[PDB]
């Protein structure tokens, strides 16, 4: 399902 | 990029994640990699931010195209392609940038894991769209990675790092959804969470707050795959 | 593009939309439109909705980075004048294809006032980034397209086709956001409102549906301007 | 304040 979404610093 | 300083380019990194301009916070975050220099733990994560946000808009369209393309002339299928190659290539420039040489000068721990679970993140979404006689192998690089990644953070972070969680989860996700490992997925999401929740007293606040952030995101998956 | 079928290219801007590639998008719509034939409603749309998504973007970037620049070495100013330019470089494209040669063949009024009202605002947002000795040339480049655009759907089309809505809506912003005339801009919008509001009568529920949505913008900027 | 979104077709 969900990985890291790690899109904003 | 070469002709731009290294703290330009950083500086100009952090100016295009504000107008979201992604594909051109790549741009200078390879360009400033190319330099030569380690990065530090800021620039690393902007390096990771920028190519999540332009691989995770490739991997949003080409999942559009292939939903069309399979309910379905030739005109989906070479626009899914077409797609599919630019997301190939943004992964195999990221991959060059961990070959070429942030892997290989990682010494500390927080480095190391940080370029192994971005080298298994990039196998991984190769392996999304991997169907040839090279879809087993991608899919064993990017285990190898993630297997490195772990074997590393084991040994040298605390089971609450959050290096150490979000490498956690997404090899829990690379087991759900690549592997075919249910089984394994759910197990390592729930041990990490356990282990994580047992390590939170010695935390501050702050800390605190970066780490059950994380576990959360653990939760969310057993919830949906139990 | 110029390999491509005309029919391909719009099926791909088309697939492009669903998966959110608007660079795609406007690429396919300028080969399509650079076969030379005229194109029908839903090609125009299809055109519009590619650029104005293109250059949406580079809009929202530039006001973030010119604000940073206000606020504030180089690099912000560097990074606003590359962001700058390109969104220079798709509003001269645009125009580009509306002068060669899309108005000077549409006969029709849909389709001429269409084209003319993009080239207002197209110029418009040339104007939006604009400083030096064509500023005032720029405006008076916006102005000319719309009011040529308004002179045709005053005679031509009744008080609530959609495109003449849109137009009326889209010059009142011009006159409030650039042109400095406040006052227009509301008169404009006012007038335009009742005018539609006296001729719903005549539609379907259909109709009714697409004027009245265009209607609620016109009152939501009377409500920000009164 | 809003000139017309535009941006679906
Ligand atoms: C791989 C990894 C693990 C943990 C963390 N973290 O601590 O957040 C990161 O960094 C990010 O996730 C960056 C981020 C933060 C908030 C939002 C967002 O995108 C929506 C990304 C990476
Ligand atoms: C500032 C900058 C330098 C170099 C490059 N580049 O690698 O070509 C970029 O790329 C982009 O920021 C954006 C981009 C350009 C062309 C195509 C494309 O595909 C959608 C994205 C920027
Ligand atoms: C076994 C287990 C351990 C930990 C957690 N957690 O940390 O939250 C969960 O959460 C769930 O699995 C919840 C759930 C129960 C029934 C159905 C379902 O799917 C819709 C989820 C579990
Ligand atoms: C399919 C296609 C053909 C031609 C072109 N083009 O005009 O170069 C494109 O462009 C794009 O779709 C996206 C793009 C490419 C490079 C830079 C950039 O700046 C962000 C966007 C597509
Ligand atoms: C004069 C006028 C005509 C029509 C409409 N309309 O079609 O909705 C309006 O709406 C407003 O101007 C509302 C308003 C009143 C006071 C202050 C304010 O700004 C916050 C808006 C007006
Ligand atoms: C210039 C113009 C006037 C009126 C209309 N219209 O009838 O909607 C258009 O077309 C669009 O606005 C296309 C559109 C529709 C819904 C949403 C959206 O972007 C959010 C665009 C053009
Ligand atoms: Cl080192
Ligand atoms: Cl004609």
């Amino acid at each position: 399902a969900g990985s890291i979404p790690g899109r904003r610093s | 990029m070469g002709s731009m300083e290294r703290a330009s380019l950083i500086q100009k990194a952090k100016l295009a994640e504000q107008a979201e301009r992604y594909e051109d916070m790549a741009a200078f975050m390879k360009g400033a990699v190319e330099k030569g220099e380690e990065l530090s733990c800021e620039e690393r994560n902007l390096l990771s931010v920028a190519y999540k946000n332009v691989v995770g808009g490739q991997r949003a369209a080409w999942r559009v195209l292939s939903s069309i393309e399979q309910k379905s002339g030739p005109e989906v299928r070479e626009y899914r392609e077409k797609v599919e190659t630019e997301l190939q290539g943004v992964c195999d420039t990221v991959l060059g940038l961990l070959d070429s040489h942030l892997i290989k000068e990682a010494g500390d721990a927080e480095s190391r894991v940080f370029y192994l679970k971005m080298k298994g993140d990039y196998y991984r979404y190769l392996a999304e769209v991997a169907t040839g006689d090279d879809k087993k192998r991608i899919i064993d690089s990017a285990r190898s990675a993630y297997q490195e990644a772990m074997d590393i953070s084991k040994k040298e972070m605390p089971p609450t790092n959050p290096i150490r969680l979000g490498l956690a989860l997404n090899f829990s996700v690379f087991h759900y959804e690549i592997a075919n490992s249910p089984e394994e997925a759910i197990s390592l999401a729930k041990t990490t969470f356990d282990e994580a929740m047992a390590d939170l007293h010695t935390l501050s606040e702050d800390s605190y707050k970066d780490s059950t952030l994380i576990m959360q995101l653990l939760r969310d998956n057993l919830t949906l795959w139990t």
